């Protein structure tokens, strides 16, 4: 009745269809329990999210550093970003680890008591700061009214993990191409069409 | 999936998880602070 | 400068077993390439020999007529002298051994209030387990509160032969 | 009672009941027990008073030190200045202070065993003012501001206590990574407040990144 | 009749039986006149392996 992951296959027993970007693929029979699944949902979300800031950032500045702007490419960017800088690290760590506690610490127990910080706790906000859904907040994180409509909500919701597994998947993808031949992403892709047939993953010495 | 966690209560939680935490925590404080024969006062 | 002994900052013994390590292992230095990786090896043993003898001493540890480092372990006489560190700092492990016991016999009890606490034995409820290891910081005051309540110990309900 | 110290999923079990400054603040659950929790508050009320005192001793000293009215010595060397002069005792001020405030001490003792344990045949003549109130709330004592009819002017006095000894916590740790003033190490971090923070500027956390 | 309810716990006072001062659920009292007529049961076994006896009338008293 739905497109699975092996055509002719049969899916699992825990996985009817009725979550986002459901595919029925599970061999390793994760996230069977309901708790786990609840766990294993908002860890595909949050990974999903970061994943596709993270590769929209590094096709950011390296597309800008090919078009001529003074980008380093997404390896080695640390480096050369804290040499001449007046923030220094250890408190930019910490400074970092200290805000994402606080975010981080509501978004955990919003997943253990569904809807508990939407209580007038912090600063005075009881509309917003619940969430709608399992992995899937509302309130606040929502300008635009795009969630007051089911019937577009999981057309957008589908859309979103269709991309964010795409994402993720391209960002290992960064890191062996980045290993295996020490150039910018967008430099690889320029090289491949300027030639198809000879430039590849098998002409490049390495991973042979 | 509740049989293999429920099977991982057995005789890994105590010969194998607190075994290598305590091993490498003694190992690694071993390792970046070297060898400790008083209380450095 | 106590029981005879002398600081290790002004020992001739202390002073030659260093430099006779500092020669052994330099003796080894010899067999190999200035730069290579026995030699990086032996560069990294020998600074440790020195940082090892330099923060041996200077820090009030005194050897004894043969280089060795000795420890005072009476209280007061490692307490007039600044020798409070080698060994009467008995409290880390106090500690960390009443925090096992006390986890342990935590466990014991909670896990005894339900039917067959024979099978939790052999398979851990590793969810009680983790709770009742971090919630066990406290635990000399937790020891204090539960002996002043009786709650500690058995009148007599045990299984004696005398 | 008042807000929990979090937002959701954690019920404590013996901090329903109402209590000055209740917050529901217990991981640990050290006070399930009713005595060992009746115990508790009055460790933590003069815990809290105490260190009210000594953090005011330390900043309103300190504000007019780094303006420049006083002269006086910062807080870690306030004892090594006194007894330096030559009108001062030796160490005879432990003594004299073990000694006075035993006495004190344990009359506060033993009213909180029995409740106003005061009998007629103790004192000379205010044998009966030492009745207090509650545990850790007496009377005569004070003299002003306190026939009101509602009590929660508590919740400041545990909420200034509580902040107090987070305070005087931080004097002491931040006068032994650093060895200057709780004024001095406030107005550098004025200046300068990506530089002298606790991650990079003290010997706190081990941080070797000096690429 | 005579012993004690059944399936109450009770608590043994033979000296010289591995569950002295235990606390054991009876099974069943006999009521035939014979010397030992309550039976007990343990939740642990003893050195031989089993895990039930029958206690007299005077070696039985009441949990604490
Ligand atoms: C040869 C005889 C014999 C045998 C086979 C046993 C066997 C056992 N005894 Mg026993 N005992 C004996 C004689 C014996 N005893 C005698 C003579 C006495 C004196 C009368 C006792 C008194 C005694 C007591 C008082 C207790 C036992 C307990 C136990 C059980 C211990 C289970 C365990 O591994 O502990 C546990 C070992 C651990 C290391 C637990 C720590 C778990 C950590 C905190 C979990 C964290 C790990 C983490 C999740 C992993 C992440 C790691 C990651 C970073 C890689 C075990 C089945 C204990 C029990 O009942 O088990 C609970 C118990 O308390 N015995
Ligand atoms: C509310 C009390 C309080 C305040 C206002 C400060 C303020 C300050 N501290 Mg300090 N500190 C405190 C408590 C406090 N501390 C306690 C309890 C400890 C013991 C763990 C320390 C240990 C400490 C060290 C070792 C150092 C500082 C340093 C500093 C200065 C730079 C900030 C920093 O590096 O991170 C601060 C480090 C902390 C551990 C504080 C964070 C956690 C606290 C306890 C939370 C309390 C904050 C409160 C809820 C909200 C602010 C209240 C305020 C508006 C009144 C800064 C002016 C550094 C410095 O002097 O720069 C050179 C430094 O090296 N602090
Ligand atoms: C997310 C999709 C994706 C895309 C669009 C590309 C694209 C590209 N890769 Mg790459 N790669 C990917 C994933 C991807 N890769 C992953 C996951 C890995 C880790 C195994 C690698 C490891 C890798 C290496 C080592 C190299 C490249 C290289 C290249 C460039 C030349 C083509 C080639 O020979 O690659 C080889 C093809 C593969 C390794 C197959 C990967 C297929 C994965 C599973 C994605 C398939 C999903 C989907 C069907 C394709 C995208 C749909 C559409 C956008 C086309 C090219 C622009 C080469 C280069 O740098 O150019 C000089 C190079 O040497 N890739
Ligand atoms: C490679 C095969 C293998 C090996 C080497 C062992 C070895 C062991 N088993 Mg295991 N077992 C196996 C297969 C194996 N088993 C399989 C297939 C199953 C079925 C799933 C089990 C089920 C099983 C159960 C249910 C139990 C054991 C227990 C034990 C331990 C004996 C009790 C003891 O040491 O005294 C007891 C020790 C004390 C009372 C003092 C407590 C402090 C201890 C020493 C700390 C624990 C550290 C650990 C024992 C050392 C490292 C373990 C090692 C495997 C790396 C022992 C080390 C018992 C156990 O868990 O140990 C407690 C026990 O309860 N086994
Ligand atoms: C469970 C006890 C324990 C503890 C407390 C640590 C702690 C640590 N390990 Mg480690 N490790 C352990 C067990 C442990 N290890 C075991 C059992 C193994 C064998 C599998 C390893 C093998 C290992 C390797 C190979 C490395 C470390 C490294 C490190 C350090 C950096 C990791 C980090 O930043 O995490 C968080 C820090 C919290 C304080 C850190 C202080 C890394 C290191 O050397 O640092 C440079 C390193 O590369 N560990
Ligand atoms: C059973 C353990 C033990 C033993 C064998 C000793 C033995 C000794 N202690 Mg001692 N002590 C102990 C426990 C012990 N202590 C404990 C638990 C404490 C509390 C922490 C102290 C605190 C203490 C102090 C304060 C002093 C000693 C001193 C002494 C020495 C002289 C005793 C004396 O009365 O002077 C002479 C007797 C003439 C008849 C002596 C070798 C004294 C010392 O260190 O010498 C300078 C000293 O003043 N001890
Ligand atoms: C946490 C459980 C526990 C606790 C609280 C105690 C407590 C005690 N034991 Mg004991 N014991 C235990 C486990 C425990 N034991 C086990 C598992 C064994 C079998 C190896 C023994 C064998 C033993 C002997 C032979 C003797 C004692 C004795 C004693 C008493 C003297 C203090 C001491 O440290 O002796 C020493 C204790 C040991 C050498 C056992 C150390 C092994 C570790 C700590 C046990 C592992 C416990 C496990 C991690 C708990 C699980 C945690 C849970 C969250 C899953 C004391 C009340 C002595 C006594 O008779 O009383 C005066 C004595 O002679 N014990
Ligand atoms: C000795 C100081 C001290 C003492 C005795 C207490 C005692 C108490 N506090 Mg408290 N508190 C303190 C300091 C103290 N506090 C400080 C400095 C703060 C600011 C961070 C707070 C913030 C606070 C809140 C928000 C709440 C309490 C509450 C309570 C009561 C709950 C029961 C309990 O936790 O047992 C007593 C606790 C102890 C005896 C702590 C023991 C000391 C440990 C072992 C060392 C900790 C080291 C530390 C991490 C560094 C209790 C009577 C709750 C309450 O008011 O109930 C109505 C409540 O919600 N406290
Ligand atoms: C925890 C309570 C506490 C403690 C233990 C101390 C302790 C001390 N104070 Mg202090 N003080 C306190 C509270 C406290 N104070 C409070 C609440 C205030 C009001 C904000 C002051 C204001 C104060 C001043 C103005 C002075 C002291 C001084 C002193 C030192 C010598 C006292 C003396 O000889 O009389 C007074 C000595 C005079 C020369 C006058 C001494 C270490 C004196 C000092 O040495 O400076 C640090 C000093 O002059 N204190
Ligand atoms: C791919 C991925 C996960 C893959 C997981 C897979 C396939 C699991 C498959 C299965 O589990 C199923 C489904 C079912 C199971 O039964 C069986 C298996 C088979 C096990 C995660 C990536 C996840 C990737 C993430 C989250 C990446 C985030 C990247 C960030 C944040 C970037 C930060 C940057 O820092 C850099 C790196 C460089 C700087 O220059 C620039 C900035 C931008 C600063």
């Amino acid at each position: 009745d739905r497109p699975l992951w092996s055509p002719g296959s049969e899916p699992p027993a825990w996985l009817d269809g009725s979550l986002a970007g459901d595919y029925g693929f599970d061999p390793l029979h994760l996230s069977e329990e309901p708790e786990m699944r609840k766990w294993m949902v908002q860890a595909e979300l949050v990974h999903c999210r970061w994943a596709m800031l993270g590769v929209a950032g590094i096709l950011f500045t390296s597309i800008g550093a090919k078009a001529g702007g003074n980008f380093p490419d997404w390896y080695d960017a640390g480096k050369e970003l804290q040499k001449n800088s007046d923030i220094p690290l250890g408190s930019l760590i910490f400074t970092e680890l200290l805000l994402f506690g606080w975010v981080e610490t509501k978004r955990l127990y919003d997943l253990r008591n569904p809807g508990s910080q939407g209580d007038g706790s912090f600063l005075g906000i009881t509309d917003g700061l619940k969430g709608k859904e399992n992995g899937y907040p509302g309130g606040l994180f929502d300008p635009m009214g795009m969630s007051k409509n089911e019937a577009s909500f999981k057309e957008a919701k589908q859309k979103e993990v269709k991309n964010g597994r795409l994402a993720m998947l391209a960002f290992v993808g960064f890191i062996a191409q980045h290993h295996a031949t020490h150039k910018s992403p967008i430099d690889n892709l320029l090289d491949h069409v300027a030639d198809p047939f000879h430039v590849t993953f098998a002409t490049n010495g390495v991973s042979i | 999936m509740k049989d293999f966690t429920t099977y991982l209560s057995t005789a890994p939680v105590v010969g194998l998880g607190w075994a290598i935490f305590t091993s490498g925590l003694l190992i690694e404080i071993n390792r970046f602070f070297p060898d400790p024969l008083v209380f450095s006062f | 400068d106590i029981a005879g002994l002398t600081p290790c900052s002004e020992s001739k013994a202390y002073n030659k077993l260093e430099r006779k390590e500092l020669k052994v292992l330099d003796k080894r230095l010899k067999q190999y390439e200035p730069g290579s990786a026995p030699y990086l090896a032996l560069q990294a043993t020998k600074e440790r020999t020195e940082n090892r003898f330099k923060t041996y001493a200077k820090q009030g540890l005194l050897c004894g007529n043969d280089g060795l480092p000795h420890l005072i372990s009476d209280p007061g006489l490692a307490l007039r002298f600044n020798h409070a560190g080698e060994v009467f700092i008995t409290f880390g492990f106090l500690y960390v051994a009443g925090y096992i016991g006390h986890v342990g016999r935590q466990y014991i009890i909670l896990s005894k209030e339900d039917a067959k606490p024979t099978d939790k034995e052999i398979i851990l409820d590793v969810p009680l387990a983790l709770k009742l290891a971090f919630q066990g910081w406290a635990w000399p005051l937790a020891s204090i509160q539960e002996l002043r309540n009786g709650s500690l110990l058995e009148k007599d309900e045990n299984i004696t032969v005398s | 009672d008042r807000p929990l110290w979090y937002p959701g999923a954690t019920p404590p079990a013996h901090l329903d009941g109402s209590m000055l400054g209740d917050y529901g603040f217990d991981p640990l659950r050290l006070g399930t027990n009713p005595d060992r929790m009746k115990w508790f508050r009055e460790a933590e009320l003069t815990n809290g008073r105490w260190a009210m005192a000594a953090v005011v001793g330390i900043l309103f000293t300190d504000v007019f030190t780094s303006i420049g009215l006083v002269g006086l010595p910062k807080w870690w060397e306030a004892g090594a200045q006194t007894y330096p002069i030559d009108n001062q005792t030796l160490r005879t001020l432990a003594i004299i202070e073990f000694l006075l405030f035993g006495w004190v001490e344990t009359k506060r003792l033993y009213d909180l065993r029995n409740p106003g344990s005061q009998g007629d045949g103790s004192f000379l003549g205010i044998t009966d003012g030492l009745k207090g109130t509650e545990n850790g709330y007496p009377g005569g004592i004070f003299d002003p501001l306190g026939y009101s009819k509602t009590s929660p002017e508590k919740l400041d006095e545990l909420q200034n206590g509580r902040l107090a000894m987070l305070a005087f916590l931080g004097f002491a740790s931040t006068a032994a990574v650093n060895g200057q003033g709780p004024i001095e190490s406030l107005q550098t971090h004025l200046a300068d407040p990506f530089h002298v923070t606790f991650a990079t500027n003290g010997v706190s956390i081990p941080h070797f990144t000096e690429f | 009749e005579i012993g004690p309810k059944r399936g109450s716990l009770v608590k043994v006072l033979r000296p010289e039986s591995y569950w002295y001062n235990q606390v054991g659920k009876v099974v069943s009292v006999d009521q035939s006149g014979i010397r030992y007529p309550v039976v007990v049961r343990f939740e642990n076994q003893n050195y031989a392996g089993v895990s039930t006896n029958n206690y007299a009338l005077d070696e039985i008293e009441e949990v604490k």
